[PDB]
């Protein structure tokens, strides 16, 4: 269920704490993040919001090991890795950076950074300006 | 965003 919105983000983690200001947290211990049947295996994850000021907030994650699963629009499963992942609610996509890899039999992308557009073929090199 | 977080370590959940 949604509005005319982004899908709900799901996180499974082993142990964490909650914020005394209710707005800045972390999720930790062999973590799974799930959205749109994308999977991300992680170790430490972040969610952070300004109480709803300007309606903008962000999601970040790191893994030891990290793995990024998706389906591809051509009806296939896919796997990969990256050193960090990031999302924000006006972007259509999730972005992965530092030491990144994703591959099908049809296509290979690896280097700095990965993004995948869940409607259009613009998976490309976009070599980076900060490991974050 | 609508968020849900769940413990692997207990099998129980909360929305954000």
């Amino acid at each position: 269920v949604t509005g005319d919105t982004d899908q709900p983000i799901h996180i499974e983690s082993d142990q964490q704490s909650l914020d005394m200001q209710g707005n800045v947290v972390t999720f930790t211990g062999n973590v799974i993040v799930t959205l749109g049947t994308i999977k991300i295996n992680a170790d430490k994850v972040v969610v952070t919001r300004p109480g709803g000021e300007q309606g903008k907030e962000v999601i970040d994650g790191y893994g030891k090991p990290a793995t990024f699963y998706q389906m591809q629009d051509n009806g296939k499963p896919v796997e990969g890795h990256a050193s960090q992942m990031h999302y924000e609610l006006a972007k259509d996509f999730v972005v992965l950076t530092g030491n990144a890899y994703l591959q099908q039999v049809d296509s290979n992308i690896k280097g700095d950074k990965i993004t995948y557009l869940v409607k259009e073929q613009k998976m490309q090199a976009f070599s980076d300006k900060g490991k974050r | 965003v609508p968020i849900i977080y769940v413990n692997r370590a207990t099998x129980k959940c909360a929305a954000y």
